[PDB]
């Protein structure tokens, strides 16, 4: 495997596609982001972290819509997010002219992913190194897909991803019961960030969207002012 | 040839710890910072048997070691060592060394002889801004 | 730490792309720096002009362009590229007013701009182009904004930035500046940006040694302060 | 070396890659399709089965091509989804062109020379998936073809692929039953194949997978098996198990 | 002298606080309890002047000097470049005080080959 | 769902009115409502209803009798969640009556059941209950596997901050009664207090009581003046923090005398903490012992009546404390009661050479039997 | 005459005068660590009647892995 | 590339 780590399109003698693992390397060392599906919906977090106070924190958003019922949070290499979410919503639209209904968020995550695994086939483009998580609540459940640079797209019910996500899922499997409700699902997705993030919660540090009955939005910083200050 | 003499070195260290040749009280106490890429042959139970973890220090450990490093410095009543244990932040056991070690030469430029909670502010914020550099874009 | 490297569209084992890493070390080959402070209803830019001769024609060795009737860009890096930077932008945002019925608004001009620049990134067509680019402008519901896009495609929001050589104490001067909240008047932004600049170089700044454009509120339109200005802004700052 | 590109030949005649590229089936999850008349079952393997994993499709490892065809996979995510997609698309271009459902094999055939297609021209990696395929048609009935990474496919009575396919194919031949392969026992022995196969004892419902294929008045229902009836059925070869031990 | 090397008051200052001071005046470390600072990382543009100012601190304390061009330290031979450094600071034992002045470090501090791990061990003898 | 609400707030004002009876009667009156609601509402219900119940300071006999009727009325209706609930209080009300064997065995059966089935939130409960009360039966060895029991199985689960300071203070006492390390006996303590202050529970005092105790015994009372103040502990400053600030100046100055003056000025301070106690009182019976060295080593002959002057205690006090030294080879003297002195001398060796020869003398013992069997042969 | 062997430093065993200097409290914390450490390197040099009351040899090696620093 | 060396023995 020593020679053959480069090109993407020649097996490992062990049969391991490299490159495909180096690009998830650059996803698990990207801004950490948590997602929790409550009975009741779907609640994702992102620390928004920047290196300085000459920042604007509001300028770019991580947690985003892709149509009404459906966003996305990244950890991993932020401009590859971007090509990423508008050939997204272009999806999740071309699907709305076409069948006339939302997205079922099961088939953007097939066709949000089968956009990744486009990039992943030929020598000469890199793939997508930003795992997806991808909220959405469609026919009454909501659902927590993880679409990553490899093409394969799960189903999980609570995950983080980017740095220190190792003890991140530990939190879970501790702190998650399948059967809360969104109201507290937030604050336990807050406080699985909060694991990580090294500094005060501050409501420009961490940017949350709760996908619910009504639809994906991203928390305006007062709500989560109002949150992070009930959990501290 | 490089490999394979690496290789030769690491079967030596195993043929002589646990071989042939059975040696009566010699421990080996060995140290490394990957644990996952050591041969597993070197990690049976038999030639390396206790394979301690040194986790970074909690919000705990992180107390004890502050106690010892600064309980020989000379620090003034109103620096609370409380309140930077506290802060979130993954700090390691050189670094709280650091923390400290650098705090103090802080107080050494300006000729004071007592190190004061301003400075381990200031040196609080030097020890743990290991980003810096970063790019911004893989974030 | 050299990687893979050797082609962009191989990742090293880390996970970090260094041939764009090494986009950035470009940047500074330009050899001078742009800092760009935004006030209460204005946004300076200030730029180091060191014309290294007689015969240089003076009017054209501007590192300050003219993007749009209302945002106004900078170039710290590559000239060769920088310039492909502008040219490129310009069509982008006529573009934009063209297909939309208005003005591109300063926020996405940095994010087409950086879109271009990331798929040069991943397809290994084009080599990235060395330069990080600084837009300005009187955004109606936002006030004046400034934004600055790298070479890997990353943009952000910035209530002040700086781009060359001196980018560390640039930004560490402006992260001591803005902090002390202060009323930042169209003369405090514009001295604000001239002080950054001079205190990291250790300057006098005389007249024609920068290139400072200004762009407020009340009359959003990008302009170069001329030469006669910056030395009674540059007086009104000794004193 | 001669293995940097698919379309270069070893000097023995090999394409490596193409070895490479099958030889990688063995880190995909096992999925078994035993003799059966009047039916045939394909029995997959949930590899990761973590807790927070939340179970929306149910059928991870086994897809619907057409009314009457179905093919578990063996391989690469990315890959398993575009093939399962060319494939479900060629089918319907033949019952369009047709209008008469696409009869296996040429389903198989119709993969294989896009699967080996990539193994000659360059700049393609070859598909790393060898995927079973079950289903029914007016021609041979009940069938099942085992696909290769390169391309090479084939008829067979049972079969394994992926983790432990060794383990699982010789017992397959072991207690291989012929002609007497009623749904049933060929229960029996895939959850009985997968006990030893799969390492974790117990073949716990929820890890194992189990899809049949019958023809019901005409209608070839492809079943994926709830977890109750597997739990009985695990039982059903819980309680088989503990008669055999009377021997001492 | 200090005054030889030119413009770099506020530098060379800094590196006599680090270099002089532990080895004239430890009673200053001491004094406040710190174990004495050790190391200077000199870094700039090509000819600066950064050996001179690291020359011109051994000429003030009076104190033996030994010069490593680091790039060169960095022999193809396995366990060569460890060695050079090994005995570069087994030296020091022998000769007290002495400025081991490291030429570009960069060659040494700063991955899958066998000689790409040969970096990775000088460093850890370093 | 209506008739839920208001029982419980009806045996909190009830609970204020201390209407135990009533409370209980409603306890067992809202059995038949027990049922009609809720197993998850009714647990919490009874819990706080229980709680409540037990939390009465009316102390007449029928907390242990209730509790072993809520538990066998749990064992009827078959509310397992329950009937480990009212266990689980069960034994925290042995142990805080006093009655510990009983407290053990209950506890003891509630692992039992526990140990395999989930709930692993009460098994740290119920697992530090044991581990507090062997504490107090004085099984220190036992206690300690009980406790790393408790963090063997608080890292697998959530541990509120109640619990995690709980897990915390019942491991600053284990480290403490083993007397070895304190350093570690602080860190936890400050930990443990941390985790109860946010909660804003009343046992954080008892939390800091004993950090400041760990500083003391750790032979620096000086640090006690900085924490008493500190940022965390103003809140809480008042005569318990007095308490062990006037006992750190004793140590600091050394006075056995002012040491007695803040054990008997502060009573309920630091004899009704029997951690306070234990280890305090080892300290004054230590620091009489460092003083007393300290004032006998000039002297050779010193009258048993000045050595009381000196260290300001009764002739009675150091004629023992004296003895007990004397008789535990701390220090070479001997105490001659005729003459009221105390004899100091020094210890001669104990002349290698004639144990060498004793030995020997063995040694030639067993060859010279030997011998006896050479001549038997004749 | 048979003269004394010499194998004083060969390998850089460790003299008298080359004692690091770094006693256990010092290191800070570490609770958990030092013991099992302080259990195979330690403590069998001086208590090995303790671990042939119990039938097990001591264990003869400790891997001390973890983050840097 | 990095290349182990062997040697002999100038009498
Ligand atoms: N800034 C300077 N001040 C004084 N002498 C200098 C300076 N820069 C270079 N020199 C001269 O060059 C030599 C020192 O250069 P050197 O320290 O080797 O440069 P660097 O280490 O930055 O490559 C001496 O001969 C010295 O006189």
């Amino acid at each position: 495997e020593r020679g053959y780590s480069f090109s993407l399109t020649t097996f490992s003698p062990s049969g391991k596609l490299v490159q495909i693992e180096y690009a998830l390397a650059a996803v698990a060392g990207g801004a950490p982001s948590v997602g929790i599906k409550a009975a009741n919906g779907v609640v994702l977090a992102t620390e928004k972290k920047q290196k300085s106070i000459l920042y604007d924190e509001r300028s770019v958003h991580k947690v985003e819509p892709i149509t009404k019922h459906i966003g996305l949070v990244y950890s991993g290499m932020g401009p590859d997010y971007r090509v990423l979410v508008h050939r997204a919503r272009k999806l999740a639209q071309q699907y709305y002219l076409v069948y006339q209904e939302p997205i079922p968020t099961a088939q953007l995550v097939q066709r949000v992913a089968s956009v990744m695994q486009e990039y992943t086939q030929s020598g000469g483009v890199r793939p997508f190194g930003v795992s997806l998580l991808i909220c959405g609540w469609n026919e009454g459940r909501p659902y927590l897909f993880q679409s990553d640079p490899s093409g394969a797209y799960f189903a999980w019910k609570a995950t983080a991803m980017g740095k220190n996500y190792v003890n991140g899922k530990t939190f879970l499997e501790k702190r998650y019961n399948e059967d809360l409700e969104l109201e507290d699902a937030i604050h336990t997705a807050i406080l699985t960030l909060k694991e990580s993030f090294e500094g005060q919660m501050t409501e420009d540090n961490i940017e949350v969207g709760i996908c619910n009955e009504a639809g994906f939005r991203r928390l305006t910083p007062t709500e989560v002012k109002d949150y992070l200050a009930a959990i501290a | 040839g490089a490999d394979r003499e690496v290789q030769r070195i690491l079967l030596e260290l195993l043929n002589q710890m646990d071989g042939f040749d059975q040696n009566v009280n010699v421990k080996v106490i060995m140290a490394t910072n990957r644990a996952d890429t050591l041969d597993p042959a070197l990690l049976r139970p038999g030639r390396l048997d206790r394979k301690i973890e040194f986790p970074l220090p909690d919000r705990r450990q992180k107390r004890l070691i502050f106690s010892t490093i600064t309980s020989k410095m000379n620090l003034s009543e109103e620096v609370d060592l409380e309140d930077y244990v506290a802060r979130p932040d993954k700090i390691s056991g050189a670094d709280i060394n650091s923390i400290c070690q650098e705090s103090g030469m802080l107080a050494v430029r300006e000729n004071r002889y007592i190190v004061l909670a301003k400075d381990f502010e200031k040196a609080y914020k030097t020890v743990i801004k290991k980003d810096e550099q970063e790019h911004e874009f893989y974030k | 730490s050299a990687g893979f490297d050797r082609h962009i569209t191989i990742f090293s084992p880390e996970g970090r792309l260094y041939q764009v890493e090494y986009a950035f070390k470009a940047i500074n080959q330009g050899g001078l720096t742009s800092v760009a402070v935004r006030g209460k209803d204005c946004a300076v830019i200030v730029t180091q002009k060191k014309v290294p001769d007689k015969l240089l024609d003076s009017s054209t060795v501007t590192h300050l362009f003219k993007i749009t009737e209302n945002i106004g860009c900078v170039m710290t890096g590559m000239t060769a590229d920088s310039r492909s930077q502008v040219q490129r932008a310009r069509y982008e945002a006529a573009n934009w007013k063209y297909k939309y019925g208005y003005e591109i608004p300063v926020d996405m001009l940095c994010k087409r701009i950086a879109d271009i620049s990331q798929v040069y990134t991943q397809n290994a067509e084009m080599r990235p182009l060395g330069c990080c680019m600084i837009l300005i402008g009187i955004d109606e519901e936002q006030g004046p904004q400034v934004y600055k896009c790298d070479p890997a495609g990353y943009y952000c929001g910035f209530k002040a930035t700086a781009a060359g050589v001196k980018q560390t104490e640039s930004t560490s001067f402006l992260e001591k500046k803005v902090k002390k909240k202060f009323d930042w008047t169209f003369e405090q932004t514009v001295e604000t940006a001239i002080t950054c600049l001079s205190t990291v170089l250790s300057i006098d700044f005389k007249p024609s040694e920068i290139e400072v454009g200004v762009v407020t509120v009340e009359n959003p339109k990008f302009r170069i302060l001329t030469e006669a200005e910056i030395d009674a802004h540059l007086v009104a700052l000794a004193e | 070396r001669y293995d940097s590109r698919t379309t270069i030949f070893s000097p023995e005649g090999r394409l490596y890659q193409v070895e490479y590229a099958m030889e990688a089936i063995g880190h995909a999850g096992t999925c078994l399709g035993i003799l059966a008349n009047d039916g045939v079952l394909l029995a997959a393997e949930r590899r990761n089965i973590h807790k927070l994993l939340d179970e929306v499709f149910f059928s991870e490892k086994i897809y619907k091509l057409n009314e009457d065809m179905a093919c578990s996979v063996a391989g690469i995510t990315s890959d398993a989804n575009v093939l399962t997609n060319e494939l479900r698309l060629i089918a319907q271009r033949y019952l369009l062109q047709y209008q008469e459902p696409i009869p296996c094999e040429q389903l198989v055939t119709a993969l294989c020379d896009i699967k080996q297609a990539y193994t000659q021209f360059g700049g393609k990696r070859p598909f790393g998936v060898s995927l079973l395929y079950i289903g029914w048609d007016k021609h041979y009935g009940f069938q099942l073809y085992q696909s290769d990474p390169s391309g090479n496919y084939g008829g067979w009575k049972a079969t394994c692929i992926g983790n432990n396919s060794a383990a699982a194919v010789s017992m397959l031949k072991q207690d291989y039953k012929e002609g007497e392969m009623t749904l049933k026992s060929a229960l029996a022995l895939a959850i009985k194949v997968l006990n030893k196969t799969m390492d974790v004892s117990k073949l716990s419902a929820e890890k194992v997978e189990i899809a049949t294929l019958t023809r019901e008045n005409g209608k070839t229902v492809i079943r994926v098996l709830k977890q109750k009836e597997v739990e009985q059925l695990i039982k059903k070869h819980e309680e088989e198990e503990a008669k055999a031990e009377r021997e001492k | 002298s200090y005054s030889e090397i030119g413009g770099l008051s506020e530098q060379i200052r800094e590196l006599r606080e680090v270099i002089e001071l532990p080895l004239t005046n430890p009673e200053l470390f001491q004094r406040v309890g710190i174990i004495p600072p050790k190391g200077c990382l000199l870094y700039g543009p090509p000819g600066t002047g950064k050996t001179l100012l690291a020359r011109a601190v051994a000429s003030q304390l009076d104190c033996n000097f030994l010069k490593v061009v680091s790039s060169s330290i960095v022999d193809k031979y396995i366990g060569e470049s460890a060695r050079l450094i090994r005995e570069m600071f087994n030296y020091a034992r022998d000769h007290q005080p002495c400025i081991i002045f490291m030429d570009e470090i960069d060659a040494i501090g700063g991955e899958g080959t066998s000689a790409d791990r040969e970096i990775q061990r000088t460093l850890m003898e370093l | 769902q209506v008739k839920e609400q208001s029982i419980l707030e009806l045996g909190s004002l009830l609970a204020k009115t201390g209407q135990a009876a009533e409370l209980g009667g409603l306890l067992k009156y809202v059995r038949p409502f027990l049922n009609s609601i809720s197993k998850a509402k009714a647990a919490r219900l009874v819990r706080s209803l229980l709680d409540l119940f037990l939390d009465m300071e009316a102390a007449t006999g029928q907390e242990v009798e209730l509790c072993l009727e809520c538990i066998e009325w749990a064992k009827s209706e078959k509310r397992t969640f329950l009937r480990q609930a009212l266990e689980a209080r069960l034994v925290s009300l042995y142990f805080d009556t006093k009655r510990y064997q009983e407290a053990l065995h209950l506890g003891s059966q509630l692992l039992r059941e526990l140990k395999k089935m989930d709930d692993k939130a009460l098994l740290v409960e119920v697992q530090l209950l044991e581990s507090k009360t062997y504490h107090a039966l004085s099984n220190l060895p036992k206690a300690r596997a009980a406790l790393t029991s408790a963090r063997t199985t608080a890292n697998a689960i959530y541990c509120p901050p109640k619990l995690q300071a709980t897990l915390d203070m019942q491991s600053g006492i284990i480290h403490a009664a083993e007397e070895k390390d304190w350093k570690t006996a602080y860190s936890y303590f400050y930990e443990a207090f941390e985790g109860y202050d946010s909660i804003d529970s009343p046992k954080a005092i008892t939390s800091l009581k004993y950090m400041l105790l760990c500083k003391i015994m750790l032979n620096t009372p000086e640090d006690v003046q900085a924490l008493v103040s500190g940022k965390l502990a103003l809140r809480y400053a008042g005569r318990q923090t007095e308490a062990l600030k006037c006992v750190a100046q004793a140590s600091k100055n050394r006075s056995l005398a002012d040491f007695e003056k803040a054990l008997t000025d502060y009573r309920a301070e630091l004899r009704d903490d029997p951690i306070i106690s234990t280890h305090l009182a080892k300290l004054y019976d230590n620091l009489l012992e460092q003083n007393l060295i300290r004032v006998i080593e000039p002297f050779s002959r010193v009258q048993i009546e000045h050595i009381s002057s000196l260290i300001k205690l009764s002739k009675a006090d150091v004629e023992r404390k004296l003895s007990q030294m004397i008789l535990d080879k701390k220090f070479h003297g001997i105490l001659d009661q005729g003459e009221g002195v105390l004899i100091i001398f020094d210890e001669p060796p104990v002349d290698k050479t004639y144990e060498a020869a004793l030995e020997t003398i063995q040694n030639m013992s067993k060859v010279v039997d030997s011998l006896y069997n050479k001549a038997k042969k004749l | 005459d048979v003269l004394p062997p010499e194998a004083d430093s060969s390998i850089m065993m460790l003299t008298s005068d080359q004692k690091p200097d770094v006693m256990y409290a010092d290191i800070g914390g570490m609770d958990i660590q030092k013991q099992e450490v302080r259990e195979a390197v330690e403590l069998p040099l001086t208590h090995f009647e303790l671990y042939k009351q119990i039938g097990i040899d001591p264990p003869r090696g400790v891997l001390m892995y973890g983050p840097p620093g | 590339a990095x290349x182990x060396x062997x040697x002999x023995x100038x009498x």
